């Protein structure tokens, strides 16, 4: 019953102050993530993150996800799939260099 | 943004 326009990790087309105050929510564990649409970039999708650290406190990483004019994705040109959920599987498994394994997700 | 590097 559910699709790509509504998965535990899509919300939509959001505003920037509402993204980094949805990952810097202090009631968020580290490694929160979400797949938001293209907001400042082409039609393509933004997979976001949050990292906790002894500096200050929690701070958010953005990875625009980047789209292949083929038909796909892939953050990285290490890093090619053809559904937004496949990317996120991915890195919900070995960061593979990245600065976490996504593990949670926007609430 | 941040690169996968």
């Amino acid at each position: 019953m559910d699709s790509i326009q509504a998965e535990e990790w899509y919300f939509g087309k959001i505003t920037r102050r509402e993204s980094e105050r949805l990952l810097l929510n202090a009631e968020n564990p580290r490694g929160t993530f979400l797949v938001r649409e293209s907001e400042t970039t082409k039609g393509a999708y933004c997979l976001s993150v949050s990292d906790f650290d002894n500096a200050k406190g929690l701070n958010v990483k953005h990875y625009k996800i980047r789209k292949l004019d083929s038909g796909g994705f892939y953050i990285t040109s290490r890093t090619q799939f053809n559904s937004l959920q496949q990317l996120v599987a991915y890195y919900s498994k070995h960061a593979d260099g990245l600065c976490h394994r996504l593990t949670t997700v926007c609430p | 943004y941040e690169e996968i590097e």
